């Protein structure tokens, strides 16, 4: 697939067909936000002490 | 030996002090403040009514709690606000516990 | 004085002259960081 359809939010979805599952279908999703651990943004501001 | 300043209970700031000893010797103790807030991360501009939205700022001035809104809520006592409730044309006014478990009647 | 000269850092400096003195005066300096280092232990938790 193309880039920006990856950057676009996108199922996606992938189908596994077996006879052994019991079901015999599996679906698996995935997209940008799949995965992405948490991204910090400490922005602390320290000068405005002075030194009291 | 931790003595403890002040504590604001719908703050949650717990501003505390202890003198750490070292050595005997000239003096070079260090002395500190030790504060512990706890910060909501999900409460509003009233904790009480639901209407507000998030709120992001939060203020924290040590010498007006160690002498109003707030953002934690008390285990004491009891925050209620009025809501409606309604069955059919009608309604009726009734009260409503934005938290459980806190001031439930005995 | 006034606060905001306080706020500035001046010398702010106190001469004391008297006769046992070895050189009949003595002056001290007081700053915005004239005593403690203030070293801060200042922690973030996000638990
Ligand atoms: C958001 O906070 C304000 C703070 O003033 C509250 O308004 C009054 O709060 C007192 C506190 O119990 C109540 O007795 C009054 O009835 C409230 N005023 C009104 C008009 O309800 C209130 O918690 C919130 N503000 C509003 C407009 O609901
Ligand atoms: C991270 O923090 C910096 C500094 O405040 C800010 O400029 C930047 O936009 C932030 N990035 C985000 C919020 O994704
Ligand atoms: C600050 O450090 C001292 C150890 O010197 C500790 O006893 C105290 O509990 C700490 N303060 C807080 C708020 O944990
Ligand atoms: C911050 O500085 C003090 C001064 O030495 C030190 O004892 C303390 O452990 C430091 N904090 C951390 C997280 O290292
Ligand atoms: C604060 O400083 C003391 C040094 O006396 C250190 O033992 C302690 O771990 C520090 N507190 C921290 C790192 O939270």
């Amino acid at each position: 697939v193309s880039e920006e359809e990856w950057n676009t939010g996108e199922t996606y979805t992938c189908v596994v067909a077996h006879e052994a599952l019991p079901n015999r279908v599996t679906e698996r999703t995935v997209d940008k936000s799949t995965g992405k651990p948490t991204l910090y943004n400490v922005s602390l501001v320290m000068s405005d002490t002075a030194g009291t | 030996e931790r003595i403890v300043l002040v504590d604001n209970k719908c703050k949650c700031a717990r501003i505390t002090s202890r003198i750490i000893r070292s050595s005997e010797d000239p003096n070079e103790d260090i002395v500190e403040r030790n504060i512990r807030i706890i910060v909501p991360l999900n409460n509003r501009e009233n904790i009480s009514d639901p209407t507000s939205p998030l709120r992001t700022r939060f203020v924290y001035h040590l010498s007006d709690l160690c002498k109003e809104t707030c953002y934690t809520y008390d285990r004491n006592k009891c925050y209620t606000a009025v809501v409606p409730l309604v069955y059919g044309g009608e309604t009726k006014m009734v009260e409503t516990a934005l938290t459980p478990d806190a001031c439930y009647p005995d």
